[PDB]
């Protein structure tokens, strides 16, 4: 998810679920909080490629064809190109709509290097009286690579589990809040700084 | 149209007279343009296409 403005970086399909030689395949881009925008489709022959209008070259798709994979190649990167970055399937040989997405590789330019999350553990104090509704959870922030992952007590209660969408500050790192209900607990992981950290249950 | 080729002597070395046909030749032609179009439209099964 990290890469330099002006850089490069290179992409993978993750569908994994069939041989992906014998299907229409595109690459979809979708920006934070913006449509979906289709980048270049890969015919089953494997040279003859489709291409946006706007990409002019900048994109390029190749397969593995021994390790049934699909690559993106991405040069000359700016702000714009942040976005999450959609390997499609398209339910045919030919031309067609995808009936299959995969989970898709979120990308980060930015002059930023990858930051460790500050974990901070907010809870109603102890002084105050407790109430049979109890509210609790955690907090994540100062971070600069977009995903997180929060899990809580490995996961073994999440029917009251409540994690908020991330958000930037004027600085460009991002911060997010979970919050849980129960009776009268909680690991985040950040995988681009390799920080697994679970403290004060 | 008359006769000018001597059938009767013909008809003795095995020529027998046969059907008298007129002669015709094309000619002020008509001239109308199509479109042949060489590939077929698959748009509604672009996706066996391949
Ligand atoms: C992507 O392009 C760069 C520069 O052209 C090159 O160094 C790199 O090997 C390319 N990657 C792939 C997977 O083709």
């Amino acid at each position: 998810g990290l890469v330099k403005p002006g850089g490069t970086l290179t992409l993978t399909c993750k569908a994994s679920g069939f041989t992906l030689s014998s299907y229409w395949m595109c690459w979809v881009r979708q920006a934070p909080g913006k449509g979906l925008e289709l980048i270049a489709c890969l015919y089953t022959n494997g040279a003859t490629t489709w291409y946006a209008s706007w990409v002019n070259g900048r994109f390029a798709i190749s397969r593995s064809t021994s390790r049934n994979t699909v690559d993106l190649n991405m040069t000359s990167l700016t702000a714009a190109d942040t976005a999450t970055y959609f390997c499609a399937r398209g339910s045919g040989s030919g031309w067609s709509w995808f009936n299959i997405w995969g989970p898709g590789t979120l990308v980060t330019v930015s002059s930023g290097q990858p930051k460790a999350p500050s974990v901070f553990p907010l809870a109603p104090c102890c002084g105050d009286t407790p109430s049979s509704t109890v509210t609790l959870g955690c907090l994540v922030k100062g971070y600069l690579p977009e995903p997180v992952t929060v899990t809580w007590n490995s996961g073994t209660l999440t029917n009251g589990v409540r994690t908020f969408p991330s958000v930037r500050q004027s600085s460009g790192l991002y911060s997010l809040s979970s919050v849980v209900s129960v009776t009268s607990t909680c690991n985040v992981a950040h995988p681009a700084t390799n920080t697994k950290v679970d403290k004060t249950v | 149209t008359g006769g000018i080729l001597h059938y009767e002597k013909l008809s003795k070395i095995g020529l027998v007279k046969g059907v008298t046909r007129k002669y015709k030749i094309k000619s002020n032609p008509l001239t109308k343009d199509i479109v042949i179009k060489m590939i077929p439209n698959v748009s509604n099964m672009s996706q066996c296409t391949g």
